DNA sequence: TATATATATATATATATATATATATATATATATATATATATATATATATATATATATATATATATATATATATATATATATATATATATATATATATATATATATATATAT
DNA sequence: ATATATATATATATATATATATATATATATATATATATATATATATATATATATATATATATATATATATATATATATATATATATATATATATATATATATATATATATATA
């Protein structure tokens, strides 16, 4: 799907998608008896109500990591690519070591990155003034690291 | 910014989307029966004009248009074709000085205004026979085009859009091009219409 | 401004329309059923005696109002020659004095009041056995379509507007065009209708 | 001013104009099913009754009446007629006398009441037995319908109107326009419905 | 057929004879197959449907010729059977003549249906109440023409 | 309808026939739903007050001119019928000639209707004491005539 | 067949015999099987209705040929035989010449026609009245031609 | 529709059209439950309320306009039919060129507009008191050109 | 066969025609059992649907060849024979060189098609208005060359 | 779609349809029962609204920027199609480059849109007094450059 | 009205029969239910991680398709509105009288 | 009382005719023109969504594995036992109805005379 800021209407929109996904479950051939049902009606609601829930719970990680990722793009003024592709790094990075620690150093997935995004890693990016800037992968790719464990205060 | 690149044009599905979204709306007047024949017969006359004329002439001549002044600042030229369409033609209530004076006040070259005139007028004598007539057989161009209409126009009076609306093809029956003569070159269109509902089994 | 430019004519299509909005209206008078019947009566009636009579004398005499005053400003002829084939016609109220003083206030030369009445008659007797015998076998023309129908109108009381209403066609049959003689040229009309419904599966 | 000509006659809906009208009004009284009966009911009783005898007679007798006193003002002829229906015939309630008297009184020429008597009775008789059987066999006219109507008038007395309203038909079935001998001739009338209910599918 | 009064039965007989002419022809040998499809049997029906309009149609101008022929029978007290012939005769002299007019004068058919009378033409009836009476066949052969010429306004 | 002399009664009655009217009109088919809404109840109300309002204000002078013909017609002992007629034909001459003056001069409407009350001008009738009068139609026609101009002022 | 006017009931005639001729077309022998399959079945219904939808599209000039004749047949009282002969005419000068023009002028098929009329060339016909008239054939011929041509506006 | 002076009628009129055509703009298909709900209701009337609100912002110009032109009628006498037609003339001049100015010249639409009501120019009308009196169209469309650059302040 | 324009009613007719012949092939002499079995009956339907979808999509280009063609005929005033054979010529000169290219060059099939229409080359054709002309086979043979080259923009 | 000056019917417009779509959204197939019930239409209505929100809030900007243009092209005699690809042009600039900035330097957009306008780029207009004027279109492109930085303070 | 043919019905005792009902027990067969445990089968569930297939969500941009929304004008199809008059159709409203139909009111006898 | 009949008569309104006429609104023509829409082109540009890719991640769910365990219910056994039914056989006995006898009547239809 195409990009959007995530906001109430993504909120109600995966809420609703989510009704028609358990009107569909429960009725599995006799969906339209369990359509015309207006008790098993409120319990898919209050079901989806909960789903909604708990994935909002579970996404406020994401969002700072994305908005932290955003800062530090505006800052070395990086174009929104790569701006996404590091959201992505450091939600993978929080996600599969930072809560969960599954068994690799850090370094490691520092360097499956590495060879991720080269070509090699040093980037030359011509800002609006025109004047050219270069800035390396690896050490942003470091640098974005240490802010994280600031944000989580590992 | 720059979220989508849209085009508008007739895409072998504007008949349905027309019949469908127009019906949706009339059920709520109508009752079922009576709103499927009100957008049946809404989209044939929409079809039968409109189409029939217009989509023809667009396609014609569009690539003029782009010779001339490729550009999507090609506008004017499509709001003049039309005009030329309804208010020259068919209803003969201006003369090509007005069109001509209205578009140099638009900023549109004369010879230009004079020769998509001159086209307009070379395929809609093929579209419908009154125009032909009316015209007779003179081919068009930029150094005879504003005289002859010119001619024709101030022969004639203004006419009723009546005439430019319906009743104009509605009286004469033509050639069909499933027919000999000078009616057996494009069936080819209507063609895959029949392919179509074979492949869905109908 | 000139936002568009509407044609109103009969466009195969003002059955459903009239039939379908009168249906709406009235189903909060009858119910379903009542609705239903009431509707098709009504535009059956409305039919056979509007469209019959002066749908064909307006397609018939549009042409020649294009030739002689060719024009928007065409409004007092319709008007005319509704007010003829109302007021004079089927009623025998007024004579064409009354008419041609009226239309010569409203500045309409005369011989052209008198040819259309000539034409209305002429066409008349065509479609009504009644009025053609009573004007008989003559051919109406500006120079004498005025002292026959004063003649036919003063020999006649103010009739009923119930003659012009319904009972005229009511009373007496007439050849239908699905017949011999002269009743075997005009059902291409009507034969669109039956290609249409089967097309629809209907 | 002069809107509209509006005509007012039977058109083959007045049956459901007035069940559809009086089916809404009266679900308010009695629910649907009893409002249903209750509509059906009134309207054959009015049917049979007043169709047909007076917008027999009225058919019968509207061109001469035209023929007489050809006019719009023609409402005291219909006055008369309904009152000789009703005040003479059928109830025997006045003679001949009164009607001519009170119609000279009101401005009407007095063989003009004579010959209109004398119709409606020569046509009442073929409706109605009983009557037939009160006058015989007399041609009635403007010289001996007043000596005839008063002499049967006056030899009976008042009738309760009882006779007037339903009874009269009620009690003697009469020979069906669906029969031999001098019923073999009208259904093209009930001919048409039929036809009308199988093209709406039904 | 014996004589029956016209009427919406024979709208409704004639219907439903047509619709068996109909299949009969349409399934020229597979009249089976053809009786099972719905789709051939909506247009048969359809088609028989079309083919009662027009038959009803053209025949009002006859029925008000037998009409009108029965109104001057009852006025002249005649039998049955000569009614129904100057019915036919009504309709014969309007179809040839008024509405087409092949080229033959009317008093020629009025002396053919005269010698189609003859045996002379002042038949004598005797009325219900034993009074004989007289009438001239060309009179009223005469008579009902003008009177059918006043129907259509000729 | 019967005659009913015109007063607030018929004012009522016209009110609730167009509510009845409005109300089927603007829910087409729905009704039902519509009737339910109050809101839309108020301004279907509103409306047909508003359209009893206009049907009011625009006749007063056809009730004026039937006045003044009851007038006349009670000088002249005329029976009801023709009273009626008389005011419609002063309805006639007030809406066509004096109000809007469509193209026609007034004697043309005046022999216009004297043939619609022929048969031929000069009635006789019988008052209640038995004494016969005769009164002559074009001449009342323009009698009322000035009497209608004098009302408007003309 | 015998003549009768062009109606709905000619446009559904055609279609079931069409259908009948098609049925018989593809099952070449098998025609029981194939009867008995409803998808050729919808095949070849919707083949019939195509047939019959061209051959109307492709028949309205013809009518209005033999309408155009029709009328200048009335206002000359030609009787039937010859008003079919000129409507024959005009569908063949408009087919030969207005519409493909193979290789023949005019005048040329005039000439034809007119040895086609030949015994010699002005008839006489009593109308109705009894008053005989006489009318040319070539003139009318002629006449017919340049309305013909008005028609198609040539 | 019959030819009705702008009155609040109109406007409720036109409000409540508005309501069944956005009731059933909504509810594509599904109208009946739309309006079952009372605050779809209130949002669709909210709606054609603003609706009417536009439609007749935009209006009062054109009403100007009429009613300047049924002035120039009154003082020149000019039947009701031209009335309206030189009313659309003004509404014509006044968008076209007084508001939007497309690109074409007064005196242009002046001949275009003369030629719309030639037959040629200068008709002859007769009065109520038989004077007949003769006017120019061109001189009086010259007249209201100017008569309404004055209404604008042009 | 005889000269039809494409429709749709081609397609049908090729339809249930190929399905003639495989029901014919595929029961090599016990069609009949075939021809009762439904599932075989499906397969060939589709088959056959199949084949016309082929032969469809691989006529277009002649088709706008034809059409080239016609064109060309219309403003040069050629009779319909000659405007088949360069159809004829223009399908051939489409196929066996610019779709496929055998090897020969143009101006050797040119040469060819040539001695084809020789008898040499300048016919002399009168139009309708009796004014005869003259056209270069060769000539107009080029010109259709390059406009051939011109459609598929060689 | 005609153009229309934004305003709040817009608003409700957008929202209805979108009440629409978002009804067929929810009850993928079993759209009835999921219009029946009250709880989910709540929801979907809170959630139109919302989406409305959203759309009119992300609006402004490109309405300053019409804004700006029409102003330009009233002090400089344009006609309505050059202001409407004027506003189209800023709106496109202000988008691409001001906000998101995607990796273009402003001139290469300016060029682009110049061949866009191309035909050269002085074109000449008639104001209403008659004076032909002649404006750069290269100059009044980075005209309204300026001004529009200077809008966003840029 | 008279037969005969069997279709039912109402008045008293024999069939096979099932409709069962009971009332007493005994079977087999089965539907279930427990009560302890053991299987295999699949229904979910949770625990940990991994896949695959999807449903949405987001993060950047790019498409096509579409729903709208504008911004310019032009069409077409309409929905209304107006300005002029004319229809037909029907909604009422008058103005005179006449019907039927039924809604209630005014003189004595029955349900 | 309310309501229904059996005669006579009002007023009142429900409709319907019988004429003339309004005004109002329902549509429909007849021309000119708006304005508001419903769509459709014609270019340009958004914005919002419906999808589809183009990579990287999520969460959530749908399934499927890959092991371990639950609890739950679907069945199936393993044994003992119930309880309730589906039948069946045992014997006795009611009532009910469904067909057949064994007589006497009906009434009702299907026929036949």
């Amino acid at each position: 799907r195409r990009n959007r800021r995530l906001s109430s209407a993504s909120v109600y929109r995966y809420y609703l998608k989510r009704i028609s996904m358990n009107i569909g479950t429960t009725g599995h051939v006799n969906g339209l008896s369990i359509a015309g049902n207006p008790e098993i009606m409120r319990a898919i609601a209050r079901l989806s109500e909960q789903e909604t829930y708990n994935w909002v719970t579970d996404y406020a990680p994401s969002h700072l990591a994305k908005e932290v990722v955003k800062q530090i793009s505006g800052k070395y003024n990086i174009p929104g690519a790569y701006q996404g592709l590091l959201m992505a790094f450091a939600e993978k990075v929080l996600a599969n070591y930072i809560l969960d620690y599954k068994g690799e150093p850090l370094v490691e997935i520092h360097h499956n990155f590495l060879w991720e995004l080269m070509q090699g890693f040093i980037y030359t990016f011509v800002r609006k003034d025109g004047k050219p800037v270069t800035v390396d992968m690896s050490k942003v790719l470091t640098e974005i690291e240490d802010a994280l464990f600031k944000l989580v205060k590992k | 910014g720059r979220q989508s690149h849209k085009k508008i044009d007739v895409r072998n599905d504007t008949s349905t989307r027309y019949k469908g979204k127009l019906y949706g709306i009339f059920v709520n007047y109508m009752g079922e029966k009576y709103a499927q024949q009100l957008v049946e017969n809404m989209y044939s006359n929409y079809n039968d004009v409109f189409v029939e004329i217009y989509n023809k002439m667009h396609n014609a001549l569009r690539p003029t248009l782009v010779k001339l002044a490729g550009a999507g600042a090609t506008f004017p030229l499509w709001q003049l074709v039309n005009e030329a369409i309804y208010a020259v033609y068919l209803t003969h209530k201006e003369t090509a000085s007005f069109l001509v004076t209205k578009y140099v006040a638009r900023g549109v070259p004369a010879m230009t205004v004079k020769t998509l005139l001159a086209e307009v007028g070379n395929q809609l004598k093929e579209l419908v026979p009154a125009v032909a007539e009316q015209i007779g057989s003179v081919t068009l161009d930029h150094t005879n085009v504003v005289s002859t209409v010119d001619n024709i126009v101030t022969s004639m009076p203004a006419l009723p859009n009546s005439y430019a609306g319906v009743l104009m093809k509605t009286k004469v029956p033509t050639v069909t091009p499933h027919y000999a003569g000078t009616g057996t070159f494009s069936s080819m269109e209507s063609a895959y219409k029949a392919l179509e509902d074979i492949e869905r089994g109908l």
